[PDB]
Formats: C-alpha cells, structure tokens, sequence
C-alpha cells in the first residue's frame, strides 16, 4: 500500500521541517522524525544549517518507540545496572524467529515426550530491550543511525541447561567499559539472562558511536578480568609476592608454600584521554586450593593509583599465572565446509520477530539517509543464518553443545547477496572445539569474523586391561608428544629408585634376564622395598601372610628376574607397559585438550587403575606403576607352581552363541554353579564382557575341562535346560545336569595336573595365563592389599567432584556416589569392617 | 556432609573397589548399560595398543541397541586409540 514517506515543509519562518514517517511499529501506530533544518537567507551558498543542538534525544524517542515499551527517560546513570521486564518463552516465539532466520533445527521443533529447546540467538529476542537501553543514557550520547553494532556474543555458562521453551527467563545488563576511541566511543555492554534466579549466559554487546567524543569524564572501564591460577612452588615467587603491596593477606603468615591461589580480579579504570588512567582501582579475592580442592578467601586484591598506563595486577599475574583455562590450536585447520547462504528480500521477517525497529533496516528513505547503498539486512540475523550452519556441522545438529558464539560485524550488506562462509576448526579449550568462521559476499569482501566455543559430544573412556603384549609399545608416541616424554620418564625414575630397573629399557628390547643389584647404600632402599611386599594364601585353611621373594633377605645380594623368551610375556612387566602407554595416550589426548570436562569412564579389570590416575589424579604416575607392579606380583605367586612354574588354574574366553542358540547367560551361569557343586573344582564366570558371546571362566584347570565338555556334549545332543526346568518336571534338570557332569568331570581326573586345556565349540582357553583372578581364589589375598593401598592413595588427592558420576566401576558398574546405599551395594557384593563402620555410623558423618 | 567427610568416604570407598576388582568377577554387559543407556554416550573411545573394548561395545549395540538408537535416533562413534587415531587428534590427510 501507497503510504507517506515524508513530509517537508517550513515548520516557522526560519526553519524547515523535513519529517520522515516510519510505519511498522509495536502498536501499528507509525512514528515521525522531525529531522528540523535552519533555512538561513542570508548565506546564499549554504543557506540550509542543520540544527544540530537538540538532535541527539530526537533520534533516542523516535529509536525508544520501536525499541522500549517503557516510558521515554535519559537521567539514568550508565554505570547502574540496567533491568529488563521478565520475558517467556513460547512454542510460538521458536517458530516465527527459526522460520524467519532459517534455523533447520528439529530440537526446536515441538516432538512428542520432549521439551522444545530455543536458539541461542533467541536470546537477543530476550534481551535486546535491556541491551540497548544501555547507550542511551545523555552522558553515552551519539547518533544512533551511524551507530555501528561492531560485536555480539554469548557464553552459555558452565553446568546451567541452555533456554528451552515455557522457560520465563528475566534480563539485567551493566556497562562493562565506555571508551572514547580517536574514531568514536566503543560501549562495551553485558545483559545476561537470568532463569529461576540463576544466570543463564552473559551475552557481550559492542556499541560504537562513529565521531570525535571529549566526554572522558563520561568513560570508565569496570572489566572483570578472568580468574588467574598461579601454583606456588618457590620461595623465590613468595618474596615477589609479599613485595606487591596490592597483594594484602587477611594472615600475614599464612604458608603460601606448595599451595595454588585463584585471583577473581576486577578492575575499574577511569580516563583522562584513551591512553592514560584518571583512576585504577584491580580488588577481589584471593582463593587458596585446600585439599579437599575448594577455593577458600584467604586475602585481597587491592590495588589504588592515579595516573596509570595498565594494570600491573593483570600485567603480574598473566605472565605469573594462567587463565584457569588454555585453549590449543590443530597441527592443520580442518577445511569444514565452504557453505552458501542469502539474505532475504526483506528485512521484514527478523525485524518483527526481534522487535528491533532501526529503520536503517527497512526504510530505504532512512537507509540512504544514512549514506547506507540501501535498506540494512540486521547484522544480527545474518549472525543467525550463519550460527545456524555452526550449529548444523560442529554440534551434529544438536542444540546443547554450543556454549560461546561470538560475530563481529564487519562489512554492511544489502537484501539479496549470495554469502560465502568458509566454516574453519583452529583448535580445543579442554575437550571443546574452536571453530573459525569468515563469511564473504559475492565479491570476496569479509563480512562476518567471529568464532564458537561448541562442546564435543558426551564422551566415555573404556581403558583396556591385558591381552597382547609387545615390543615397543608406545615408542613413537613416546619420541613425539611431550606429555608422553613426561609420563615415561616419571615412571622410569620412580622404578629405577624404587625397584632398580628401567621400565624403558624391559619394552625396548625385552631381555630375557634383568638382575636387580642391592648394590650401596641406594641399593639397601631398594631391598628392603622388595622385602616390605607381602601376599596371603590358605594352606591347611590358615590365613598366613607369606613373603614375596622367598629367597630375598638382608644378606641378598643381586636379584635375578628370568623369562623363557622374553620379560614382557610375564605380568609384573607386561602391565606396567600396558597401563603406562594408556596413561601416556590419555595425557597426550589431555595435552592436546581432546577431554570434555563431564565425560563418563570405566576401566576394564586392570584399565581402572589407568582410568583413576588419569580422569582423577589421586594417585600420581609414580603410585600407579608401583601399584600394577605390587598387584601383578601378587597376581604371580597367589597360585602355588611346580618347579618348571606351570599352575592348575587357566582361563576360557566362553562364546555362548557357539553351544546352543536358545543357550541364555543363566544356563551359563547354572552350568558352571552345577559343575563347581559336583566336580567340587573352583570354576566361576568373572568377566560379564559380552551378553551370551564373550565370558571369561576362571578357576582349576581340571575345572575349565569339564565346563568346555558339558556344552561340548550339549551342543551335539541338541537339549536345553531353560525349557525342560520349567515346561517338563522341577528340579529334573539337576539331577539330569550332574550326570552329563560326572561324565565330564571323570575324564578330567585320569589325566596329570599340567593338563593341556582343550578349546571347545563355544570355549578358547586364554593362553599365558594360569592365576583365578576377578574370583573367589583371592578372598585370603585382598587383606595385605589395603595396607598396600592406603600408603599409596592419599586421601587429600581424592576429588570427589571428578568422581562424581563419571568413575563406573567393575565391581558396583554404577555411577559412583558418597551414600548410605552406595556403600551397602558395596557390603552385600564384598563383605568388608570399614564399610559397615561408616554404614552404621552413617547419621554421625551426616552431622 | 562436610567436603573433608565426603572425601575421606570417597578415599575409603575407591580403596575397597579396587582392592576387589581382582576379588569380583567384571560385570561389564551392565557397565556397557551405564554408558550407552543411563548416559547415552556418541563417542566409545578405546585407550590401548588393540581393539579390545571397541568389537565388545559396536556388538552390544547390534545386539540390544539397535532399536534404542532408532527410537533417540543418536549416532555412537565406536573408536580406539591404536586404530583409528586420525579421528581423535582431528588430523585428516588433505
């Protein structure tokens, strides 16, 4: 429809009203801008002056009827912070703004038994009436046609849901800093939003009034720094400390030796001009890591100067101590995609949706008032349309990983341009992808810089135990990466001033014999280490605690290590490699900052101990290699041997889908209950891999014979023991089972006691192991393993929050928790004094 | 409970579960439960020299996770570190 643009005519004599309506409102009530001119007859050549007095609060109530709802005021002072009225979120309100922006994401699509998530850029929507009543204050004054939006970012915090529909989320905003740039003034604004009290994200706006601004006593810069983590490991750095007189302690003999102070430094800054200071004023508190790894206020930050060019206090502690957090970059950025979009026709759908009015946008009589080449797609939405393609790729289309997105607005665009965004991955931030976005239009011109910080995917770590031993494992790691350099080294010298060997060198080049020198007042350490090892074992049903090398004392000179082919074939060197090279791995992963912060782990048999000192640390490298060394030395000698060192117990790897196909993991489990009952041999399922395709049996060797020759017969006879139990007769099967058992188990007897185990059609006998380990053989042996394990776990390393949730065991297989039923779960699977002391004792502990 | 009380009961609890790993048989099917069901994980990454725990995890979500992964329709990456460490360290060939 044929609607006035404008009205020019003389409003007095002298002046002349030119007035520019706009028509798409709030209210459907089109606005005027009386943009008044003086008509001076007198100067022929320029006789039209514009009347510049009274201009600037004409543009702010033409702006404040398009953008706030509240009424038109000025004499509030920028510094206070700033509310928004408590804005909802609708089903409605994610239709219109995703169909409009084109955000193709179906968990903002209403799905059945799902709650509807919103766009991160929805959160402008929220907030933009808060955002931007920020620079209207008289002492933030400019023209806001030529204000150039130059950024705008979101962080979504750590830990809080990102915004999902009924959600009524409350905006508040603060002026970080306003800055009189030789170009203009840049107000950094910051106008989070707040749902069910506590903050949601912090969404950064960057304003730039273009002009020439004296208004120095206007500026200020209330920048609240980022926490800096500084280790305390000198006593040379403490001196540096105590000499810094911003640096005040609430005890002046506090011990800062061996601690980690946390600095939540804010600084104020006042100006003179926009280099020099009027007023630099760095507080906050200092937070000292306890063990118990809470952060406790132990002093200030306070810091007092006039005419200052920096602050020293972040000048300090930025070169002295770290950001809490450091990103790391790739080897190569990962070319993503080189992807098209097209600004629409009108500026029309977002500009509704928003509620943000700038006519700039729509108006080509405002546009080009503006010397704009015409009516200005928002900035903001082509911010979508291109946040939108980062949230398709990155975050595999899912919603709840982008944390940060952050879009400078660079080059001004027309409606219909077709866009050229090359999507570029630069590196981590501790398991998080950076990714580098630079959209240019049709000409090759840069348009949109910026970046998102977008969580990988829940991630769940499965540490191998045993199996293959190698030569070599982990070299070229090893030579490579710095973190693998580290690991190694710690470990080889942790053994070689513990037990007097190289770990290195037994994976290098496997020697057959390594023999242990007791030689000097070093080697006496390392002796009475070998003689300090004890184990437990049941003869005649005693519960003794014999000695690990029997043939050590105090007169042993040398100790000998021997193997048939090479050191790495026996467990007590084998595993030390294994859970090593893991550690390595992970510490390599963890260098190159590949760990999500909440991501699950759970260990296999002997990858627990890898997965504890990795994901927790609460023992270091040097406890853990000593700790699968002292176990795989009691996993040695908990069996008695011959001469020749062969043993009467073994492994099967048991594939139930190879005997029967009606073959359930309860027959299984019946069968191997029956045999242990009848044959009286030790035989128990002690590793759940697989459902019905991959167990591990471990008990006697006659007792793996007899198991492997039931569904040996069970398979060629074609008879079930589910069916018959429950559709023929009760309790037949029993009787029925014990005879193909006592026929199993009499063949199993004749032959002698180093018996080759046979593989069966559903058994593999696991070869270079002969010890029952995950059973019952080493209820006797668990006791001296506590001794052993309180030395060496310190209860002051043990975080419970990195624990928490994450840490599946294999005895429980439950997200670990500090509760009463927890530790009873622990009771009735381990029947242990210290559990049933806390269980009982449990309303003590509470208070 | 106090953070000193909870950390010593984490120190004592960690203490008995490892101590008993070796002295309790590996219920690991229903740890592949805890992972791939109560955590709904994308990435089963593997840390070792073989592909031990990667054939045990894509073979239990064949087995009863094929219709759980149709019905949340979520894609799980199954990887280890030996094997497939060109997708971990984000490190294509050009």
């Amino acid at each position: 429809e044929l609607k006035p643009t404008v009205i020019l005519k003389l409003l007095k004599e002298n002046i002349i009203q030119m007035e520019m309506i706009e028509n798409r409102t709030m209210d459907g009530k089109p606005v005027s801008l009386p943009l008044l001119y003086n008509f001076n007859p007198d100067n022929g050549f320029a006789p039209i002056s514009e009347v510049m007095e009274d201009r600037n609060q004409r543009i702010k109530e033409m702006y404040w009827k398009l953008w706030i709802d509240e009424p038109f005021n000025l004499d509030f002072d920028p510094r206070d912070v700033i509310k928004g009225k408590d804005f909802e979120i609708t089903a409605k309100e994610v239709y219109d703004f995703t169909h409009a922006v084109g955000n193709n994401c179906e968990d903002f699509v209403s799905r059945p038994d799902r709650t509807m998530l919103a766009p991160m850029d929805f959160a402008i929507v929220v907030g933009w009436r808060a955002i931007i009543k920020a620079i209207f204050p008289n002492t933030v004054d400019g023209d806001l046609l030529k204000l150039v939006h130059l950024s705008n970012g979101y962080k979504m915090i750590p830990g809080a849901k990102p915004l999902q529909v009924g959600d009524v989320v409350s905006t508040t905003a603060v002026i970080e800093s306003v800055v009189n740039q030789p170009t203009g003034k840049i107000v950094d604004v910051v106008g989070t939003l707040s749902r069910n009290g506590k903050p949601v994200m912090e969404v950064t706006s960057s304003f730039f009034y273009r002009g020439n601004y004296t208004d120095f006593e206007n500026t200020f810069q209330k920048t609240v720094e980022p926490v800096y983590q500084m280790h305390i490991k000198t006593s040379k750095d403490i001196a540096v400390l105590r000499s810094k007189e911003w640096f005040q302690l609430d005890d002046e003999d506090f011990d800062l030796l061996n601690k980690t102070l946390t600095f939540e430094t804010e600084t104020e800054v006042t100006f003179k001009n926009a280099n020099i200071f009027s007023s630099v004023k760095c507080f906050g508190p200092i937070k000292v890591e306890l063990p118990t790894k809470e952060t406790v206020e132990i002093g200030i930050v306070d810091y007092e100067a006039g005419a200052s060019h920096g602050n020293p206090v972040v000048d300090f502690l930025k070169r002295n101590g770290s950001t809490l957090e450091q990103k790391v970059n790739l080897e190569n950025p990962i070319p993503i995609a080189v992807l098209d979009s097209y600004t629409p026709s009108t500026n029309e759908p977002y500009a509704r949706v928003s509620g943000d009015l700038n006519p700039i946008h729509v108006s080509r009589h405002f546009a080009s008032y503006a010397n704009l080449p015409g009516t200005i797609t928002h900035g903001m939405f082509s911010s979508a349309s291109v946040r939108a393609l980062i949230e398709n790729w990155a975050a595999d289309s899912v919603s709840s990983r982008v944390r940060g997105y952050t879009c400078q607005f660079v080059d001004m665009v027309l409606p219909n341009t077709a866009l050229k965004t090359s999507i570029q991955h630069v590196g981590m931030i501790n398991g998080r992808k950076l990714i580098k976005f630079e959209t240019r239009n049709e000409d090759d011109v840069v348009v949109l810089t910026g970046e998102a910080e977008i969580e990988q995917p829940v991630t769940t770590f499965v540490f191998t135990g045993q199996g293959s031993q190698e030569q070599g494992m982990g070299m070229d790691l090893y030579k490579t990466s710095k973190a693998a350099q580290d690991v190694w080294n710690r470990a080889d010298n942790h053994f070689k001033d513990t037990y007097g060997f190289s770990i290195l060198d037994i994976v290098i080049n496997n020697p057959v014999n390594l023999t242990i020198h007791f030689g000097g007042e070093k080697g006496k350490r390392i002796r009475e280490n070998y003689s300090a090892m004890i184990f437990e074992t049941i003869v005649d049903g005693k519960l003794k605690t014999e000695k690990i090398f029997k043939e050590i004392n105090e007169h042993s000179t040398s100790y000998t290590f021997r193997s048939e082919k090479g050191l790495l074939s026996a467990t007590q060197f084998t595993q030390p490699a294994l859970t090593l090279m893991e550690k390595a791995a992970f510490e390599d992963l963890k260098s190159k900052g590949l760990i999500p912060a909440d991501a699950t782990f759970a260990g296999h048999s002997l990858g627990e101990y890898a997965a504890l000192a990795s994901l927790a640390d609460v023992m270091s490298i040097e406890s853990l290699v000593e700790v699968v060394f002292y176990r795989g030395m009691t996993m040695q000698v908990a069996v008695p041997r011959d001469e020749l060192g062969r043993s009467n117990y073994g492994m099967i790897a048991i594939n139930p889908g190879r005997v029967a196909a009606s073959f359930s993991q309860e027959a299984l489990q019946y069968v191997v209950e029956r045999v242990g009952k009848r044959t009286g041999w030790l035989v128990e399922i002690v590793n759940y891999n697989v459902e019905n395709q991959q167990y591990v049996a471990a008990g006697d060797l006659r007792a793996l014979d007899t198991v492997t020759n039931v569904l040996n017969f069970i398979k060629l006879q074609k008879i079930d023991i589910i069916e018959l139990q429950k559709s023929l007769s009760l309790e037949e099967v029993e009787g029925h089972l014990f005879e193909i058992i006592d026929e199993a188990s009499k063949k199993s007897a004749v032959k002698p006691r180093p018996l080759k185990l046979e593989r069966g059609f559903a058994c593999i006998p696991l070869v270079g192991i002969s010890v029952p380990f995950h059973s019952t053989y080493l209820m006797n042996g668990v006791k001296p393993f506590k001794s052993f394990l309180k030395k060496n776990i310190i209860k002051e390393n043990v975080k419970v929050a990195r624990l928490a949730g994450k840490y599946i065991p294999n005895l429980t297989a439950k997200p670990f928790q500090v509760t009463k039923e927890y530790f009873q779960d622990v009771y009735d699977l381990t029947g242990s004094e210290p559990i049933k002391e806390i269980i009982d004792n449990w309303e003590k502990y509470e208070q | 409970m106090k953070p000193e009380v909870e950390q010593e009961l984490a120190h004592i609890l960690l203490t008995e579960l490892l101590a008993y790993q070796f002295a309790s048989p590996v219920r690991w099917i229903e740890t592949q439960d805890v992972f791939l069901k109560d955590f709904n994980t994308e990435r089963v990454v593997e840390i070792g020299p073989s592909p031990t725990l990667a054939g045990m995890a894509q073979r239990t979500l064949k087995n009863k996770y094929e219709s759980y992964d149709a019905a949340l329709s979520l894609h799980r990456e199954i990887l280890c570190y030996s094997k497939d460490a060109k997708e971990i360290y984000y490190t294509p060939d050009p």
